């Protein structure tokens, strides 16, 4: 299970699913956010995953149920691969660096509203080595803050 | 200083200013009436919303939630034809006294389906949907308690509930129709024109819709309480007997008219915007629709007509012929029964007691007949709607008021318990961290020592007397906190009542002085055996089956009420408080003091007192973001209501004592929402500076939100693989 801090981060991430907020989500929001980040689950796959925690039967899910749904037995090697995979969601061209334009793609896919100037500020605050781009180390450091 | 609300004898509250403070009372100058002053107790002067023009759908959105600000919010909304307003989960409904457009359409019904409370404007439809949803999700029967004075709007809102549920979640056929036609049929026999309501329900009802395990409608069941027996024979100057009597006289065909020997109502001792002809038509429609054939319909009509002619016998020959004929009796058997050696008064009361008993048993038959039209072998859950009158002003309080106020004590207790439970669950879920009226209930209903049992004892005495009964009450409960003697009253006319002629009970809603003349006789529903035997040997099968010397009215009702509470206690409960705006049945006329008094009597002010104990101000992130984004820098206005509010909390450094950042809402201690509003309305540049110093944290929060969201999507992806 999760640390108090991990839970806190996922709760903020959950608001991106639960946009009306509200506090609950359905299969509808699951797929949209999933597609928004380059995944393409079918409706039967969503329905079947929902089934574990929709206990219930009403087709809606709250935050603790969402955490349970993300949970599974993992290898020693698994959590690092997932974080690397998250970085690749941002680094769309696979050159090892997240550019301003790549962040904007992700931000805007998720419905975030900010100016190009504010996209540049985000890059600047994460950009520790100062080359104007976010590499893996800096990405992780930010995620861990 | 700032304007405040202070008492007003006809408006309830009025705007004024505090011009002086005392230790017990404040000195108030009414707005613009310089030189005019009056005194008010400190606890009766309330802060006012700065914006006197705004209205809110949920009173928990007010910066100051008290009886005055609530009165005002409801007033504004009502003047804009918004009759419905929330106090958290409680619905307040003000009677408009006219047909407001759009809000009851089938298409409006559709817009409410599946929506959470607060996502749509306040409506009876929303209370109905939450009840279906909760029944289905929680697998728990549900109740909707619709309360208020005569003419407040209980019956109408009950009918809106049943319309909503059948249209939204009904079968599509033929049982849905019977659910909505059941009450209008009962209203024929149980409703009457009174001085308070042209269509007053002279009985209480609990109407259940039953569902199967799949939450599909399988049936219905109606319970009925306390039919007003006295109205059958005599009615007040500006009042009528039950509708059926006038509908039959007005609308029956010449054929039925000849068979039943009917004329205009002025030909009967027992007997406008009232369309009796039209209503008869509608009644016949309902009867056919629910499966009554013409034989039964006529069996009902004959008994009604039989009661009418019975009332025409004064101490006639022709009325005796008609009555005995229709009720299937030998004239001579009837004449003897009403005269066996009796005085004129005793003869009238024999005729009246028979008429009452026959009619009441007809009403029982009609209620049962209606339940026979949507029967069920089994069900899993029900949604029940309670429609009964509560406490209301009468200049004379007799046994009828005693029974109704006793009912109100038990139902008010349920409401108190339930509202407390709802609030506890909120504070626990969100991490926020009473005076029973059982003694008054016990005074009335306790075995052996309660008033109902003492009354029954009197009825059983060889020479029952109202005065003996009243004295027995006073001796038994001399020192009870809830019982008092009339001569102790501050009102002169109460002090005119002798100790053995009344008592005062300190009910939830306030002291009630009961005059106890006729308590003994009113507590007895029995019919003398000479009369009951007569009607039991009717040549008519139907009249015999109605019936196929003391019966306690109070203890009969106590049994019924206890069964009702067993049911209610097994349900999740929702509450609609109906409010009569004036005593004139007129629209756009808000009588502040009359409405304020209803809000006090029905326990709403008490509900507000509870909420002032914790976090009475409650606002969703979306509501706050919409209200306050204009005060903040553009960068902040570009979030995301949740992160917007998070950033505010961080930039202002709101403490954990006064402010609670909830799961979906901000919860404020009393006065703190006003303080927050004040902070937002200063000083644009300083506010900007507070945001600036929080900037790095905000950028990091934005980063992590999206970073941790993509990690979530990866785990969701990986999960789907784990399951395959
Ligand atoms: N929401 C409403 N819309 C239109 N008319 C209403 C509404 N509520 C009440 N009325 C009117 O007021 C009268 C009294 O309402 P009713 O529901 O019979 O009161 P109660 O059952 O509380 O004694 C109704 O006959 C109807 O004319
Ligand atoms: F006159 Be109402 F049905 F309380
Ligand atoms: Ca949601
Ligand atoms: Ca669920
Ligand atoms: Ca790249
Ligand atoms: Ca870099
Ligand atoms: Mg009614």
């Amino acid at each position: 299970q999760l640390t108090e801090e991990q839970i806190a981060e996922f709760k903020e991430a959950f608001s991106l699913f639960d946009k009306d907020g509200d506090g609950t989500i359905t299969t509808k929001e699951l797929g949209t956010v999933m597609r928004s980040l380059g995944q393409n689950p079918t409706e039967a796959e969503l329905q079947d995953m929902i089934n574990e925690v929709d206990a219930d039967g009403n087709g809606t899910i709250d935050f603790p149920e969402f955490l349970t749904m993300m949970a599974r037995k993992m290898k020693d090697t698994d959590s690092e691969e997932e974080i690397r995979e998250a970085f690749r969601v941002f680094d769309k061209d696979g050159n090892g660096f997240i550019s301003a334009a790549e962040l904007r793609h992700v931000m805007t896919n998720l419905g975030e509203k900010l100016t190009d100037e504010e996209v540049d500020e985000m890059i600047r605050e994460s950009d520790i080595d100062g080359d104007g781009q976010v590499n893996y180390e800096e990405f992780v450091t930010m995620m861990t803050s | 200083g700032k304007p405040v609300w202070a008492p007003h004898p006809t408006d309830g509250f009025q705007v004024g200013n505090i011009v002086d403070i005392g230790p017990d009372s404040l000195t108030i100058e009414p707005l613009n009436q310089k030189g005019k002053t009056f005194l008010a107790l400190i606890n009766q002067v309330f802060p006012a919303e700065e914006d006197s023009k705004k209205d809110v759908e949920d009173n928990c959105s007010l910066m100051y939630l008290n009886e005055a600000t609530l009165l005002h919010n409801i007033k504004v909304r009502y003047s804009k034809d918004r009759i419905y307003t929330y106090v958290a989960n409680i619905l307040i409904a003000v009677n408009p006294y006219f047909d407001i457009p759009k809000i009851y359409s089938s298409e409006t019904i559709k817009s409410y389906q599946g929506k959470s409370l607060g996502t749509m404007p306040p409506h009876v439809f929303a209370i109905a949907d939450k009840a279906f949803r909760d029944m289905k999700v929680l697998k728990l029967s549900q109740s909707i308690i619709v309360s208020g004075e005569s003419g407040a709007g209980k019956t109408e809102n009950t009918k809106f509930v049943l319309r909503y549920l059948t249209e939204s979640y009904g079968t599509g056929q033929d049982i849905d129709d019977r659910i909505v036609e059941a009450n209008p049929l009962l209203e024929a026999f149980g409703n009457a024109k009174t001085v308070r309501n042209n269509n007053s329900s002279r009985f209480g009802k609990f109407v259940e819709i039953h569902f199967n395990e799949k939450s599909s409608v399988v049936g219905g069941f109606v319970s009925h309480y306390l039919l007003e027996k006295s109205r059958i024979c005599v009615q007040g100057k500006e009042e009528r007997n039950y509708h059926i009597f006038y509908r039959l006289c007005a609308g029956a065909s010449e054929d039925i008219r000849e068979r039943l020997h009917l004329s205009s109502p002025d030909n009967f001792r027992y007997l406008p915007l009232l369309d009796d002809h039209g209503d008869f038509i509608r009644m016949c429609t309902a009867m056919k629709k629910i499966g009554l054939d013409d034989e039964e319909k006529l069996d009902l009509f004959r008994v009604v007509a039989g009661v009418l002619h019975l009332g025409n016998i004064d101490f006639s020959t022709q009325a005796l012929e008609y009555c005995a004929e229709l009720l299937g009796l030998d004239q001579d058997d009837l004449r003897v029964s009403l005269t066996t050696p009796l005085k004129v008064e005793q003869a009238n009361n024999a005729r009246d007691a028979l008429a009452k008993t026959v009619y009441s048993h007809l009403f029982d038959h009609v209620v049962n007949r209606v339940n026979q039209c949507f029967p069920f072998e089994t069900s899993s859950y029900f949604i029940g709607v309670l429609d009964i009158a509560g406490f209301e002003y009468f200049e004379h309080n007799s046994f009828e008021q005693f029974c109704i106020n006793y009912c109100n004590e038990k139902l008010q207790q349920f409401f108190n318990e339930r509202i407390l439970k709802e609030e506890q669950e909120l504070y626990q879920k969100e991490g926020l961290g009473y005076v029973d009226n059982q003694d008054c209930i016990d005074l009335i209903e306790a075995r052996l020592v309660g008033i109902l049992d003492i009354l029954d004892e009197e009825n059983r005495l060889p020479q029952p007397s109202d005065q003996h009964f009243t004295s027995a009450v006073h001796q038994k409960h001399k020192d009870h906190f809830r019982l008092s003697i009339p001569r102790k009253s501050k009102l002169a006319i109460h002090r005119n009542i002798r100790d053995d002629e009344g008592f005062i009970i300190r009910h939830f809603a306030g002291a009630v002085c009961y005059e106890t003349t006729q308590f003994v006789e009113k507590n007895n529903d029995a019919l003398h055996m000479s009369l009951e035997s007569l009607i039991c040997e009717s040549r008519d099968k139907f009249i015999r089956e109605l019936f196929e010397s003391f019966i306690s009215v109070g203890n009969k009702f106590k049994t019924q009420l206890n069964l009702l509470l067993d049911k209610l206690r097994s349900t999740g409960a929702s509450f609609i408080r109906c409010i009569k705006p004036n005593l004139k049945m007129t629209s756009h006329h808000f009588e502040g003091a009359q409405i304020l008094s209803q809000l006090q009597c029905s326990g709403m002010v008490s509900v507000l007192d509870l909420m002032q104990g914790g976090f009475p101000s409650r606002a969703s992130f979306h509501e706050l973001y919409n209200m306050y984004k204009k005060y903040m820098p553009d960068k902040l206005a570009r979030l995301d209501p949740r992160l917007f509010c998070k950033a505010l909390f961080k930039a202002l450094g709101l403490n954990e004592i006064d402010y609670k950042f909830g799961l979906t809402k901000v919860f404020f201690r009393p006065g703190k929402f006003a303080e927050f509003d004040q902070i937002m309305k200063s000083d644009p540049d300083h506010l900007a500076e507070l945001v600036k110093r929080v900037n790095h944290w905000l950028i990091c929060s934005r980063w992590k939100k999206v970073q941790w969201c993509s990690l979530s999507v990866i785990k969701l992806k990986n999960k789907i693989k784990y399951r395959a």
